[PDB]
RNA sequence: AUUCCUGUUAGAGCUGUUAAC
DNA sequence: TAACAGCTCTAACAGGAATA
């Protein structure tokens, strides 16, 4: 009487690196055979410029220098491998600025900060950059440091300095990666050292890692909102995040706003197929015109009917719509039995209705194990000893629970801003929220596109 | 094989008492009411009750209360998928039921129930299994006491209780929590609870989840639909039934 | 903000069910 | 429109580092 429906699990999704070698793991696959984009030369070096306080560049010289050479994991030797510098990981020289792409920021920035004024702080941040503007050919990424003494303006009600300087320096077509006291002070090196050099990177050109046995005629759409606090009640934020393997070699992972106000997650009818309507068109410039042959639609909360109806009217009937809500606080839990001495494995899902099922995007991961291999691991083992599940709503389902888990799964995998192994929603999901914090930060980004790579 | 919290409610229907008012009520009034009286019943406005007819002519004098008859709620799945009242009526009766015959300690947090140990009868016989489930390397454990580090902060081992709608099936949600005795004192116990439940892996779980549901039930999860049943002396009384064993599954 | 996502604290939105106005 | 209920989300912090 208690018997569910048989449960599967789906296999922890292999990541593409140079030249086609597969690896689950990856930073053990990156040491070993560099990133995909490595195989072409989409960065012929990865150029660096600085921007800190001219008493805090020590700090970026020092972080860029740990950057250069060997760094051995300390904590969480269960699963991060040894750094062997950027140059021997990426076969790419970091190279280090030159005096002209070493700017300082103003004492007006100081100034600023002390006054408690974020909003003028990432004005003259932004300003700090004059002259990198006009050198934007000479560096790919320019290091900012944040300084604790600038903690005030780090975040506030109605106000955030990340999301604000990412914004503005978005149309300006420069990549950004953002160095606070965090990244210098946390205890394992290897781990700040991993995650820094995959971003800089990723937004130095781009691409450590893609999706192995990733189809290319599908396009995945994940819809997230955020809220903007009104003195009278409150604005809704829905950005819309598109995934997808284009033609080009070139993985495609764009953020747009589904946009005058809001006042629920729920778009409207003409809402709904207009940003529908944006996002085939996305797809097709990349697909030589060709129409998807499936779109995954994944959103945080349910999809009402007059959603159904824009999302059947935004795709003709060759196109298969997936519409499926992401529910990341469920009450059931699981257990392993065989109780074993790790969780349930990650890739688990269980079908609990016709249109509900709950995927273990956390759990134990096995053959990622650095020490004693055959032992599996679980990410978020300081965190939780059990991993949560997610539920997934099907609200238009042909039948089968497979695909659209192994969508998500594999849509865990991607984040290149994110130095553990995986992350417990899609990607999807991960940058329309973050976009959506961006938008309702600065409203004026709603017209444009923005790829990955100037958010992350 | 996966094993998850849930126990099936096979009960499909309860009875219930409804008493017709010669004014409109609101379920404010209702619930303002209940705690108000405080009765030995289970009121929601939907009026439906369930305990002694006595308890209700407390709570409603004779000139307000037209008669008293009997729902049959034919389909509780349905009626609590369809009405989030009916949820918390029966949610509530299940807890009641649960936690009747028993010792343990019955709280909410929030608005969930939590079958929380009682510090008075830490030492009960049928406590030593969420003790060893507890303990470490062997030994025995503690399943209340104080909170390392505060000044009169206490802590008790409890269980989240939740009823939930899955389809056409209603289940017993457990999840195995940390009551602390001050609620709104709970944040000050967060160091405390993150490094008593940070090794609580898989087996350790799975063992404070058997012992748990041997606490509530009596008997372990093995062919068994033991039958709780909320005011047994009284004249509209619900009586569930609930697998003993949580819901699990075996892969393809 | 190299990260992760866990807790805490609140809130909002969706649905309903009543009372209505 | 005003409560009520449940479900599920974000927002804002704090907080520690993967079977001990
Ligand atoms: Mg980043």
């Amino acid at each position: 009487l208690s018997q569910l429906a048989a449960h599967s699990t789906i296999p922890e999704p292999l990541l593409l690196f140079k030249d086609n070698r597969t690896d689950t793991h990856p930073l053990r696959g990156l040491s070993q055979y560099g990133p995909y984009s490595a195989c072409f030369n989409l960065p012929g070096q990865v150029r660096l410029a600085y921007l800190a306080p001219t008493e805090h560049m020590r700090k970026l010289d020092a972080i860029v220098r740990e950057l250069q050479n060997p760094a051995t994991p300390k904590e969480a030797t269960n699963y991060y491998v040894e750094y062997g510098g950027f140059e021997k990981v990426f076969k790419v020289p970091l190279v280090m600025p030159q005096e002209h792409l070493r700017c300082l920021a103003l004492d007006e920035c100081h100034g600023v900060a002390a006054n408690g004024n974020g909003l003028a702080l990432a004005d003259k941040i932004v300003q700090s950059m004059s002259g990198l503007f006009r050198q934007k050919h000479a560096f790919d990424v320019l290091l900012v440091y944040l300084p604790a003494s600038w903690k005030k303006c780090f975040e506030y009600d109605g106000f955030d300095l990340h999301d604000r300087i990412k914004a503005k320096v978005a149309p300006l077509n420069l990549p950004i990666q953002i160095i606070n006291d965090t990244a210098l002070t946390r205890q394992c090196r290897a781990n700040v050292m991993w995650g820094v050099s995959v971003a800089l990177y990723a937004k130095a050109g781009g691409i450590p890692w893609k999706l192995a046995d990733w189809d290319k005629d599908e396009a995945y759409i994940g819809l997230s909102y955020a809220i903007k606090k009104n003195a009278e009640g409150q604005e809704y934020t829905t950005c819309c995040s598109q995934v997808f393997d284009p033609d080009g070699t070139g993985f495609e992972f764009v953020a747009y706003d589904t946009r005058d106000r809001k006042g629920n997650p729920y778009l409207s009818y003409q809402e709904m197929q207009s940003v529908l309507s944006k996002s085939l068109h996305l797809y097709q410039s990349s697909h030589n015109g060709r129409m998807p042959r499936k779109i995954f639609i994944h959103k945080t909360t349910h999809f009402t009917e007059d959603e159904i109806q824009g999302a059947f009217d935004s795709f003709s009937s060759s196109t298969e719509i997936e519409l499926v809500q992401i529910i990341q606080s469920t009450n059931w839990y699981g257990l392993k039995v065989d109780p074993a001495s790790y969780p349930v494995d990650r890739g688990l899902y269980q079908p609990l209705t016709e249109s509900e099922c709950l995927l273990w995007t956390q759990g134990s991961v096995m053959g990622v194990n650095q020490q004693n291999p055959g032992q599996p691991v679980f990410k978020e083992a300081a965190l939780t000893p059990l991993p949560n599940p997610i539920m997934l709503r099907r609200f238009s389902g042909n039948g089968g629970w497979h695909a659209t888990c192994s969508s998500i799964l594999a849509l865990t995998k991607v984040d290149w801003n994110n130095n553990t192994l995986y992350k417990k929603l899609p990607v999807t999901l991960v940058y329309s929220q973050v976009f959506a914090d961006v938008v309702k930060q600065t409203p004026e980004i709603v017209n444009e596109i923005y790829d990955y790579r100037f958010f992350m | 094989a996966l094993r998850t919290n849930a126990l099936p409610v096979v009960t499909q229907s309860i009875r219930c008492g409804v008493v017709t008012l010669a004014s409109p009520i609101t379920f404010s009034e209702l619930k303002e009411r209940i705690s108000q009286k405080s009765p030995k019943a289970l009121l929601t406005y939907t009026v439906l009750f369930l305990g002694g007819e006595p308890e209700i002519r407390k709570i409603f004098s004779n000139d307000e209360i037209n008669s008293i008859g009997q729902y049959y709620i034919d389909e509780i799945a349905q009626s609590v998928a369809a009405s989030t009242f009916l949820k918390s009526f029966v949610e509530e009766a299940i807890l009641t039921a649960l936690l009747r015959e028993k010792p343990i300690l019955h709280r909410v947090r929030h608005r969930t129930h939590y079958a929380v140990i009682p510090n008075a009868s830490a030492k009960d016989d049928r406590f030593l299994d969420l003790r060893k489930a507890v303990g470490f390397k062997g030994d025995l454990g503690y399943i209340t006491g104080n909170v390392t580090n505060a000044k009169e902060l206490s802590w008790a081992e409890a269980v989240s209780i939740r009823l939930e709608e899955r389809g056409g099936k209603l289940w017993i949600m457990l999840k195995p929590e940390i009551w602390i005795k001050p609620l709104d004192r709970r944040e000050e116990a967060t160091d405390f609870i993150r490094s008593r439940r940070r090794y609580r892996f898989n087996q350790c779980s799975y063992q404070i989840l058997d012992a748990w549901i041997k606490i509530l039930f009596g008997s372990i999860g093995g062919g068994g639909t033991v039958n709780i049943s909320c005011f047994p002396d009284a004249e509209f009384k619900a009586e569930f039934e609930i697998g003993t064993r949580t819901a699990f599954s075996l892969g393809v």
